[PDB]
RNA sequence: GACAACUCUCUCUAAGGAACUCGGCAAAAUAGCCCCGUAACUUCGGGAGAAGGGGUGCCCCCUCGGGGGUCGAAGU
RNA sequence: UUCACAUCGACGGGAAGGUUUGGCACCUCGAUGUCGGCUCUUCGCCACCUGGGGCUGUAGUAUGUUCCAAGGGUUGGGCUG
RNA sequence: CAUUGAGAGGACCUUUCCCUAGUACGAGAGGACCGGGAAGGACGCACCUCUGGUGUACCAGUUAUCGUGCCCACGGUAAACGCUGGGUAGCCAAGUGCGGAGCGGAUAACUGCUGAAAGCAUCUAAGUAGUAAGCCCACCCCAAGAUGAGUGCUCUCCUA
RNA sequence: AGAGAAGGUCACGGCGAGACGAGCCGUUUAUCAUUACGAUAGGUGUCAAGUGGAAGUGCAGUGAUGUAUGCAGCUGAGGCAUCCUAACAGACCCACAGACUUGAAC
């Protein structure tokens, strides 16, 4: 349930600390970022001496949520954060090497990022 | 010739005996370090493996529900199975934990460390 | 709304509304009957039998729970005599409610719950 | 917000009037009341 | 408004959660029966002016119910039931009063269904619940809160118009709710549950019928 | 008595956290005590309770503060 | 590129509207009062999107212009009285 | 009791993506019309199985203090919970379902077929054919105070 | 004029109905013996559910406290049973075979 102003931890190498989401996409109107939505966020805080400077706009898909993802098994699944992986308009990670755990839910859209995952929920 | 309040309970108790033949399953508290093998849709080759603590029990019918909290590198997972599913293997309690409460949601605020496992 | 909430409010905030309980039936038990409003008295017909139900047990924890209900020690005492005697063989229901003509005053529908 | 008008006569009788049939309800209830104390048979009932 | 097929009438007992093999949780309203569903009366396009059939339902003690009653189902030669309603088709000929219906007969498995029922009351609401209202601003300076707003325009037109939402009476009546679907039917119990809500707390009155498809169940126009 | 809308005096609210608004207006937050620590700047008095951190219940034992135990989700 | 009329259209002309800046002083002076937001509507069409078309200097994708069409839609912020 | 429905309203909205097909089109780069399929958005109608919020019905800890003779244990107060931790029913959404169907009717623009007035031509004068998120029926609630007060089934009209 | 038609209102017990009116359900609580229809509310008994391990008495400990008795104790706005209380007593309205004409039938 991330929404506009919302800060974000990231979850990869990509040299951001900290994420503040303005934007939901392809959502149309809607105003929730949930999980496997691509949001619009620019860089509050950064990694000193990386390939990303702050103050800077740019792509991310929400990996966790303190919201509640629903599978169909009737599994619910609830973390302590919010993270976001910093993408390419591919769907390719612009980091390399993901943290943290994340769901089958976004194998469909996004293959690379359940494959650098150390765990899969 | 069965009555009709009778009717909605006595479908609850069918479904869980139902379920409890197929599979039967343990006696499972609040402070039950516990593990959890689930068959998933994709990959037949193996069943996921949760580990945990219990942080809660919400008994309602077919529908019984349990929470394990585990720390999984660095971040916090809490997971709620429905108990008698049919895509739920084998569950078994690891170890006992000692807790005064019925739910454990102060382990939000706490350390790490009391939520960290295997 | 209210949809299945029952409780009796009497008009009266939480606290207020069990001290008066809790007075209405010490007055029911060392009386026997009295005279109160519709309203006072459907809604204390709950915590008469209560106490009375309670005292049909008569163990050191059940006799402990009436004390901290009841305002007068005697009249718990004098129950925990009395109702296996008089109560032994009825099981619930020992009160009467028995209506009457309403109060002069503010035209408040009146009553007599009476203990049967 | 006030009455830009006074209110005529006979408007004014008919709402009193309505005010007044309360009163023809009350009198059958006082009336059936009495009529089931002056048989002394209920026992929900009680005068003194 | 005419009806695809004859419903029937159940008595809904509330919800609960089902499986599928393959662990997907339907959420199921589990619809229950009584004694009824009984054919009351038959109405000919020459004698009333349409086509319609007319079912009772909750059987009754004798007593309770009136006179005029009573002598409308001793003519049909059924038992005494509380509620009757009426179904409209477009033909009529296989039905005779004093026929039964069977909802195992009528509804199979995986099949569309409608059921219409009276809403929960939630009695006198407001501009917020009852049109979704948005509430005004709650704190520097405001007075308004959960307050209407402007009810219309300036001197022009200079009146309300009809139909303007206000706050009044919400819930407490008929409403429909279209394609739903069966997931189980239990003979031994007779009830059938059906994936999803249906209006009205547990003990209400539903009416179930094969769903209206305004294509292909129905005259055209 | 009843327990509608709505207004007012109040308690709480998932995820977010000023996006509200003329304006963080109002609320929430902080708070005692002991201990460590404490800047630019200066009329050398200040700034300063700066900031920031730790400790705190109840039992025994020792010295006249220290150690050991023990409950609770939480100890001014 | 040829070609006034795909699209522009100078010099001039003929209109409609009554939303701009105005003229008038018929209007109310006692307590018939201007611009923004909130809430809440509603209507017009000179159509921004969505439905159907004609022409194109329309290969396709995307346009341009215009015809019918007002059923629905028309975001969230930084900045300003 | 059950209904017909004159009239009145609510709702018929929209975006990506995938087959069609990397097919027509084009030297390439680019890349379709038409018709199928899914997922979303907003909005509406419900609902409480799950996830929760509240829950001054309740349950537990706990500080100060006054009561119950004192220990124990309970009760009062700390406004309209002393402060916290949970919570069933209700109500509720962020939760759960469902909806937006029509080889129906008539049109606007436009495209048309037969075809005269003007032995040629012309979509028009006769007559017709396609066709719009628009219009009207169908969908959903209301509805005979629809004084034009409808139709249907049954019941009741004693005694002197 | 006596009486009280069918029905209605009131009364009395209520509600998932309700600002009030209104709506709905009840009002001796069956019989059964093979279905179902005769428990409205409260109480009582049991069950789901919540909370999370009662008091008392034992043991361990210098003590705060732990541990056994015991899925305990409290609660149970939800179900299901059982008439134990209250649905007692009753009251009010209400009964010109449906004015008049014209055809048709007999
Ligand atoms: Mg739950
Ligand atoms: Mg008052
Ligand atoms: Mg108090
Ligand atoms: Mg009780
Ligand atoms: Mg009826
Ligand atoms: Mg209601
Ligand atoms: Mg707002
Ligand atoms: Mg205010
Ligand atoms: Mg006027
Ligand atoms: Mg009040
Ligand atoms: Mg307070
Ligand atoms: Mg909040
Ligand atoms: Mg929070
Ligand atoms: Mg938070
Ligand atoms: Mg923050
Ligand atoms: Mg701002
Ligand atoms: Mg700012
Ligand atoms: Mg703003
Ligand atoms: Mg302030
Ligand atoms: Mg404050
Ligand atoms: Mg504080
Ligand atoms: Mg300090
Ligand atoms: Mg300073
Ligand atoms: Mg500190
Ligand atoms: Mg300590
Ligand atoms: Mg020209
Ligand atoms: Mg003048
Ligand atoms: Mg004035
Ligand atoms: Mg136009
Ligand atoms: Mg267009
Ligand atoms: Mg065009
Ligand atoms: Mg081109
Ligand atoms: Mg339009
Ligand atoms: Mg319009
Ligand atoms: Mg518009
Ligand atoms: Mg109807
Ligand atoms: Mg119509
Ligand atoms: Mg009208
Ligand atoms: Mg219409
Ligand atoms: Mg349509
Ligand atoms: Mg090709
Ligand atoms: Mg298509
Ligand atoms: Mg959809
Ligand atoms: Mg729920
Ligand atoms: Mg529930
Ligand atoms: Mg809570
Ligand atoms: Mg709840
Ligand atoms: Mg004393
Ligand atoms: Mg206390
Ligand atoms: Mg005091
Ligand atoms: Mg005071
Ligand atoms: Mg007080
Ligand atoms: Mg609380
Ligand atoms: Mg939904
Ligand atoms: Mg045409
Ligand atoms: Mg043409
Ligand atoms: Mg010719
Ligand atoms: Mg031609
Ligand atoms: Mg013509
Ligand atoms: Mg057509
Ligand atoms: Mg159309
Ligand atoms: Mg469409
Ligand atoms: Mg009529
Ligand atoms: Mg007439
Ligand atoms: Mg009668
Ligand atoms: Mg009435
Ligand atoms: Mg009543
Ligand atoms: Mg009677
Ligand atoms: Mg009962
Ligand atoms: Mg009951
Ligand atoms: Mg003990
Ligand atoms: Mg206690
Ligand atoms: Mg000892
Ligand atoms: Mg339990
Ligand atoms: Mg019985
Ligand atoms: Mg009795
Ligand atoms: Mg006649
Ligand atoms: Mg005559």
């Amino acid at each position: 349930m991330i929404q506009p102003q919302t800060h974000l931890n990231v979850a990869d190498n990509s040299g951001a600390r900290e994420l503040m989401c303005i934007r939901i996409i392809g959502a149309s109107n809607r105003r929730y970022a949930r999980i496997g939505d691509v949001i619009v966020a620019v860089i509050k805080e950064a990694i000193p001496n990386t390939p990303l400077e702050r103050s800077e706009v740019i792509r991310a898909v929400v990996v966790r949520t303190c919201k509640e993802l629903k599978r169909d098994n009737g599994m619910i699944i609830r973390y302590d954060d919010n993270a976001a992986v910093i993408i390419d308009q591919e769907g390719n990670p612009k980091g390399t090497r993901i943290f943290g755990a994340i769901a089958r839910e976004l194998r469909q859209k996004f293959a690379k990022i359940v494959s650098l995952a150390p765990e899969v929920l | 010739r069965v009555k009709l309040g009778d009717i909605m309970g006595i479908l609850n108790k069918k479904a869980v005996h139902a379920a409890e033949e197929l599979r039967p399953v343990p006696g499972i508290r609040t402070g039950d370090i516990v593990q959890i093998r689930l068959e998933v849709p994709e990959n037949k080759r193996r069943l996921s493996v949760y580990k945990g603590i219990v942080i809660s029990r919400q008994n309602a019918g077919i529908h019984t529900t349990i929470r394990i909290r585990r720390i999984i590198a660095g971040v916090g997972v809490e997971i709620v199975f429905p108990l008698y599913s049919p895509n739920i293997k084998e569950i078994k309690v690891v170890s006992h934990r000692k807790v005064r409460k019925a739910r454990l949601y102060y382990l939000r605020d706490k350390l790490p460390r009391l939520s960290t496992f295997k | 709304m209210k949809h299945g909430r029952k409780i009796h409010r009497l008009s009266r905030p939480a606290d207020q509304r069990r001290a008066l309980l809790r007075g209405l039936t010490t007055q029911l038990l060392k009386h026997g009957r009295i005279k109160t409003t519709r309203a006072k008295a459907s809604a204390m017909r709950k915590y008469v039998d209560k106490m009375i139900t309670l005292a049909k047990e008569g163990s050191l924890h059940k006799r402990r729970q009436a004390l901290g209900f009841i305002y007068e020690k005697q009249i718990v005492h004098a129950l925990f005599a009395e109702v296996p005697e008089r109560y032994g063989d009825r099981n619930g229901g020992y009160t009467r409610i028995i209506r009457t003509l309403p109060r002069r005053g503010d035209n408040a529908p009146m009553a007599y719950i009476e203990l049967v | 917000a006030v009455p830009k008008k006074r209110t005529s006569i006979y408007k004014k009788r008919i709402r009193k009037n309505i005010w007044k049939k309360k009163g023809y309800w009350a009198a059958l209830k006082a009336f059936s009341l009495a009529k089931s104390l002056s048989t002394g048979n209920s026992k929900s009932f009680f005068v003194r | 408004s005419v009806d695809a097929g004859i419903g029937v009438m159940g008595t809904k007992l509330g919800m609960m959660s089902f499986f599928e093999e393959d662990g997907t949780v339907v959420p199921v309203t589990v619809i229950g029966f009584k004694e009824g569903n009984i054919v009351t009366q038959v109405k000919t396009e020459s004698t009333d002016g349409y086509n319609a059939v007319q079912v009772g339902y909750e059987r009754l003690r004798d007593r309770k119910l009136t006179m005029p009653e009573r002598g409308h189902l001793n003519k049909a030669g059924v038992i005494p039931m509380r509620h009757l309603q009426e179904f409209r088709l477009v033909s009529v000929d296989d039905f005779t009063p004093s026929q039964k219906l069977l909802f195992e007969e009528l509804f199979k498995e995986g099949d569309m269904v409608d059921i219409s029922g009276t809403t929960i009351g939630k009695g006198f609401q407001g501009g917020i619940k009852r049109h979704n209202f948005k509430r005004g601003l709650m704190t520097h300076g405001s007075k308004s809160h959960r307050a209407l707003g402007s009810i219309g325009a300036g001197t022009t037109p200079g009146h309300v118009y009809k139909g303007k939402k206000m706050p009044g009476r919400m819930g407490g009546t008929k409403t429909k709710i279209r394609k739903l679907k069966i997931m189980k039917i239990d003979t031994d119990l007779r009830v059938v549950m059906i994936k999803g809500a249906v209006p009205g707390k547990p003990g209400n009155l539903l009416r179930l019928a094969p769903a209206k498809i305004v294509g292909k169940n129905i005259p055209k126009n």
